[PDB]
């Protein structure tokens, strides 16, 4: 069907399982002291964590104060200006001689694809927290000094205030 | 006496106690919480999240 | 296109009625139990009416063939389109003649025509009782 | 291979953000009728916590089996509304689960 | 929580304004209470009054006979 | 605001966009007059050549394009401390005005006391 | 004339009934 | 929990314990002897 069906271990579990299950997993542990199904209670149990610490799905793998940099600044600027020449030294080629234009076209986008590389390293979540931490912090300051701002009015007029009624004594 | 009282209403607008148990939330959150797994997720829900202009 | 026009005038005033017995229901005070008798007794016998209508021009209904417009745009009304395109039972019917069949659960043929020969005796026992005495 | 339970409750667990799924899995009675089933929704709530959290790849969902656990004390009854009510609150939710995680 | 201060603005909300006006000498029998303001006519009644606003006139509240 | 990733994002793909349209046009008008051309390319020469600049500029002007991470590290957990203390002082801030605040609502009473019961004792 | 015409009684809330199955290749 | 109780306006508030105390109970019938009562009761 358009749904599949519900896993088959959801059914095997009651109330009577659930409430039976603390003296299940005591006996467990005092008889302990891929896990075989052997009784219709073990998957309560906990699953155990891989010890590879790795999980495959649809062919794909998956697995601190925050919580030459120029180097690559000056790489990625003379491979845009090698991209740039690459790019004008194709464009003479289709110029002249079309015919094998290809045969540079594609090497230009590996230098692209490389700039792509170039990305990854680089990859700006430390930047995003950076960018909304300072909106944060200077908006949380402005706040701050404004209550003060408005508190020492308060405090200047109540002054004014008790001069005003001290000189109509 | 009527303008010192609105300098007061005004003045208990603007927060006590509820805005200090908010940081310290924040603060215990931020602290069990490793900056590691959130990068990570952020990371992996950045192609989901944030819709890109080319997807028609 | 005669025939559809009778029929829904006819559902369309057994649908009136249906939101008058409605406004007189949604009251927070109930009627005299009369008035909801006599609504009662006209709107099931309009209902009545409204099934034999429809018994009567099968025909016409079934010959007609269902197309949307050219006009009407589906792509920003595919959902109204879809409301009146689906036409399953409700669940609870559905399982309420299960069970109906459930409990019911040559043989059936002749069984049919015991049946036969007990209404007709019947009937006739009856008309004889009928006769028997005088009612007049 | 055969794929482990891990692998299978996740898919599951991220398969229930489908409003069409829920839609499906609440139109047959025996589905809700049986305890099985909302016992094992009960078992799944303890993934809301790390490192398990890490591993999903909706969160909306996080919520949903939790809406579905209200579900369990508020009735089946409110099946017809759950497009429309998920549609109308998404925005509200997505706010609250942006609270729960972003800050 | 908020309820003590505003029943304490309420009270103090209330004497300003019952001085604003000169009370009869009939009625220089009042207390203040809850937000609330008891004027007690003996043998006559006692009716408890309050105000929402400062700029916005009092409002009747309660009544008892005697 | 804009953040300067999406921004060099792009202007990448507005670089891209204009070599693609560039090229376009050379391709469906080499053989349209030669000084229009000619001036046409000049011009779309002279967008590649500011596209270029705007991308030089802003590749360099990424805070932390030249810093490394980790000074970023102490410089934001430290940001954390002193944020922690500023919302500490914050709390005294806001108790000692409260305190204040009520010592004003105590002499408040106490005046409307004294003129109610000064103009009530005549 | 017509006395009175009849209330919209659309009930979009309505889940429909519609059996999926032959989705699979 | 409190930080709605204190961020809310009074002329919200209103309402608020209005419909906590029930119809008939008016917002100004509390006492603060009672108040201060019941607050012992739930502290306790």
């Amino acid at each position: 069907s358009l749904y599949p069906p519900p896993p088959p271990y959801v059914k095997f579990f009651t109330q009577s399982n659930l409430e039976k299950l603390p003296k299940y997993k005591e006996k467990k542990a005092a008889s302990a002291k891929e896990e075989e199904i052997t009784c219709a209670l073990d998957y309560l149990i906990p699953p155990p964590m891989p010890k590879n610490q790795q999980y495959r799905a649809f062919g794909s793998i998956w697995q601190e104060n925050e919580s030459n940099y120029q180097y690559k600044i000056q790489e990625l600027r003379k491979l845009l200006k090698s991209l740039l020449l690459n790019y004008l030294e194709l464009i003479g080629v289709l110029s002249i001689n079309p015919d094998m234009y290809e045969r540079k076209v594609e090497n230009i986008r590996t230098i692209l694809v490389n700039i792509h590389h170039l990305l990854n390293e680089y990859r700006q979540s430390r930047e995003s927290l950076i960018m909304l931490l300072e909106e944060q912090l200077e908006y949380k300051r402005g706040e701050i000094r404004e209550i003060e701002q408005v508190c020492k009015q308060v405090h200047d007029k109540l002054t004014s205030i008790q001069d005003t009624l001290r000189t109509g004594s | 006496l009527e303008i010192l009282n609105e300098c007061h209403d005004e003045l208990k607008a603007l927060p006590l106690e509820q805005v200090e148990f908010e940081k310290n939330t924040i603060l215990q959150q931020r602290s069990k919480i490793n900056s590691t797994e959130l990068l990570d997720y952020a990371t992996k829900l950045s192609k989901f999240t944030k819709i890109p202009p080319t997807f028609d | 296109g005669q025939a559809l026009d009778a029929v829904r005038m006819r559902l369309a005033q057994l649908t009136h009625s249906l939101r008058r017995i409605r406004d007189e229901m949604s009251k927070a005070e109930l009627p005299q139990w009369y008035t909801l008798q006599s609504q009662l007794n006209v709107t099931l016998s309009q209902l009545v009416s409204v099934t034999s209508t429809l018994q009567h021009f099968q025909e016409t209904l079934d010959s007609t063939v269902v197309y949307p417009l050219p006009k009407f745009p589906t792509t920003s009304h595919e959902s109204l389109v879809t409301t009146l395109l689906r036409k399953k039972n409700i669940p609870e019917v559905d399982e309420w003649m299960k069970y109906v069949r459930e409990t019911s659960g040559e043989e059936i043929e002749k069984l049919l025509q015991q049946d036969r020969e007990i209404t007709n005796w019947a009937r006739t026992t009856f008309r004889n009782e009928y006769g028997k005495h005088d009612f007049k | 291979p055969l794929p482990t339970r891990f692998e299978v409750e996740l898919e599951f667990i991220q398969s229930l953000a489908n409003i069409q799924y829920v839609t499906y899995l609440l139109t047959q009675q025996q589905i809700w009728k049986s305890p099985n089933f909302k016992n094992y929704l009960k078992y799944l709530e303890y993934w809301c916590n790390p490192p398990y959290s890490q591993c999903i790849v909706y969160p909306n969902c996080l919520f949903i089996l939790k809406l579905l656990n209200g579900f369990m004390e508020s009735a089946l009854e409110g099946l017809d509304e759950l497009p429309k009510i998920i549609q109308l609150q998404g925005p509200q939710w997505m706010n609250e689960m942006v609270e729960r995680w972003a800050n | 929580g908020l309820i003590l201060q505003r029943l304490k603005d309420l009270n103090l909300t209330v004497s300003i304004k019952i001085a604003l006006m000169n009370i009869p000498k009939p009625l220089n029998s009042y207390h203040i209470k809850n937000g609330r303001i008891y004027f007690t006519v003996p043998n006559e009644f006692e009716i408890q009054l309050s105000t929402v606003n400062r700029q916005s006139p009092l409002f009747f509240v309660d009544l008892k006979l005697l | 605001m804009t953040d300067r990733l999406t921004q060099l994002q792009i202007c990448l793909d507005q670089m891209t966009e204009q070599f693609c349209a560039t090229l376009n046009y050379i391709d469906k008008n080499h053989g349209v007059p030669p000084e229009e051309f000619s001036n046409t390319i000049d011009e779309l020469s002279t967008d590649i050549i500011l596209k270029t600049r705007q991308i030089n500029k802003l590749i360099d002007s990424l805070p932390g394009v030249d810093v490394s991470a980790e000074e970023q590290l102490r410089k934001i957990d430290m940001l954390q401390k002193k944020l922690v203390e500023v919302e500490d002082e914050k709390i005294e801030a806001i108790k000692k005005k409260e305190k204040l605040l009520r010592h004003v609502d105590s002499l408040i009473e106490d005046f409307v006391d004294g003129i109610a019961n000064s103009k009530k004792s005549t | 004339p017509s006395y009175s015409p009849t209330s919209p009684s659309y009930s979009p809330t309505s889940p429909s009934y519609s059996p999926t199955s032959p989705s699979y290749s | 929990p409190h930080e709605i109780y204190g961020s809310m306006p009074l002329e919200q508030l209103i309402p608020i314990i209005l419909r906590q105390r029930g119809p008939g109970f008016k917002f100004v019938d509390l006492n603060e002897k009672e108040l201060q009562n019941e607050i012992k009761q739930l502290g306790s």
